[PDB]
């Protein structure tokens, strides 16, 4: 079946959507933490 | 998870969904020549 | 209809994509204020 | 928009996208039962 | 056909995806480098 | 690669998924009247 097929192929997307989202995260963190730093001086 | 980890998963991923687009395609022109 | 949920599938996924698209362009910024901060001392 | 706007919007298209995934794939379960 | 058409609308995001992953990249690589400039003075 | 072409291209990919969104929808919607 190949509905089967692209609803996978969306799952793997999804999958590689959330990982974006984790790397985003990580890195507003860090700036945040950055910006901080320079503010406390 | 790490950003050495992170880069590989998303190749890993990448990899993936080309070769599952290109398995569907496959099967459709398949069975697009299968009903002609 | 699956073609209908699939194609809903896809939307959900690209206005998640939109949200990451914001997120970076702020960090861009942010960092590119940061940048120009240290850069300006 | 805000940060944590932004974790809750991504978190409520997020979950709704799998509830998604799992519909399609629960007529198509049910579809292929019916013409078995 | 309407298969093909999801599949190429997956093909359009796989692309976005890739763009948002060089971005990604480009701020790690930046936000590291404002961070290791903070640790060595 | 550079930010403001990053930008027109995300663009570019996005007002074209909503466009091919909108095709798809479209036939669909032509079909179902076809068959009624």
């Amino acid at each position: 079946q190949q509905q089967n097929n692209l609803l996978r192929a969306i799952e793997a997307q999804q999958h590689l959507l959330q990982l974006t989202v984790w790397g985003i995260k990580q890195l507003q963190a860090r700036i945040l933490a950055v910006e901080r730093y320079l503010k406390d001086q | 998870m790490t950003w050495e980890t992170w880069e590989r998963e998303i190749e890993n991923y990448t990899k993936q969904i080309y070769k599952i687009l290109e398995e569907s395609q496959e099967q459709q022109d398949r069975n697009e020549k299968d009903l002609l």
